[PDB]
RNA sequence: UGGCGAAGGCGGCCCCCUGGACAGAUACUGACACUCAGAUGCGAAAGCGUGGGGAGCAAACAGGAUUAGAUACCCUGGUAGUCCACGCCGUAAACGAUGUCUACUUGGAGGUUGUGGCCUUGAGCCGUGGCUUUCGGAGCUAACGCGUUAAGUAGACCGCCUGGGGAGUACGGUCGCAAGAUUAAAACUCAAAUGAAUUGACGGGGGCCCGCACAAGCGGUGGAGCAUGUGGUUUAAUUCGAUG
């Protein structure tokens, strides 16, 4: 382990899963933890909480690199938006910057057909 | 993007800063793709439904 | 419910080539106009030919689900196609389901693009044009609605209709590489087909409400043995009726 204190955390709300990749901020990854692999599936994945565990789970394996002041990135539509944010407050870690990573075309690629269902 | 200048704040304060690029409602969007048709058909609608509103809003006794 | 274009259609920015519209001002020509059978040209998307290109998307197709089945909807993939060049095709709910041109006939509120004046005495206000949106009057209309951008009042010319099926089909011609387009019947058959609006009912449409309707509880039935009724079967007869 190189010992970091500023880092990176990246969300990534899907609207199935939630991926939180912490990294230092040349954005090598140390640590990452999704509500998929934290315990829930299916329906659960899509939801703010399981997401929150990921947070939790990443968070509580940044400490390892000894992680301290994060930049929060959150990237995408998903439940796991704000409680992931909330979950690296409430786990110690300073919060800097909240930037928004969202990545949208300037008009670019026909998007999927609409789900007539 | 918020600059946490506590954490509460900042945390509504981006919300705010991302509803206000337009963010999410780009997502959904841009997640299936409108026929060009579909998109006029609305936007009409919408400009109609919208007067419809306003000139019967305006001819707004009830007791 | 900005703009431009005959329509189809046209969306980053820059240049080059280029069409149209509009306004102001003065001068010009002197009815040179309007409409148009036939003809010619342009004409979404798909499709077709040849040669390229091919991120994404996706007919077909494959697999996975769903289901009684699922040659679908959903999911994972995915080719032609979608893009470019040059042709072809000539069709769409190509729609305002509304031919073009002209004149006339109450208003209200907007948008947009010129132009003049005022004191720009302070973003403005008032005139005057073009285009466009909406609401309505008379009138019109079966009604719905249309209503100075008419579906009002008239004129010029063109296109087109003549019950529903058969059928925009057959045959013939023309056109096309093809797909097919275009022109376009008849037998036979039916007594209707149809428009608008009305009242209901219905909707796996919306809103708003009520009931031991559900929820929250409590005790049952369903299982046992009996009682009782019904069905069925049996019987000479198991009288007849009651059946969500």
């Amino acid at each position: 382990r190189k010992q970091v204190a500023d880092g990176v955390a990246h969300i990534h709300a899907s609207f199935n899963n939630t991926i939180v990749t912490i990294t230092d901020r040349q954005g090598n990854a140390l640590a990452w933890a999704t509500a998929g692999g934290s315990g829930f599936r299916g329906s659960r994945k899509s939801t703010p909480f399981a997401a929150q565990v990921a947070a939790e789970r990443c968070a509580e394996m940044a400490k390892e690199y000894g992680l301290k002041n994060l930049e929060v990135m959150v990237k995408g539509p998903g439940p796991g938006r704000e409680s992931t944010v909330r979950a690296l407050n409430a786990a110690g870690f300073r919060i800097t910057n909240i930037v928004d990573a969202t990545p949208i075309p300037h008009n670019g690629c026909r998007p999927p057909k609409k789900r007539r269902v | 993007v918020v600059k946490v200048r506590p954490f509460d704040v900042a945390l509504r304060r981006f919300k705010r800063s991302c509803e206000k690029a337009g963010i999410l409602s780009e997502v959904r969007r841009r997640e299936h793709y409108e026929k060009p048709t579909t998109v006029r058909k609305r936007a009409k609608a919408a400009a109609q439904k919208r007067h419809a509103k306003k000139l019967a809003r305006e001819n707004a006794r009830l007791y």
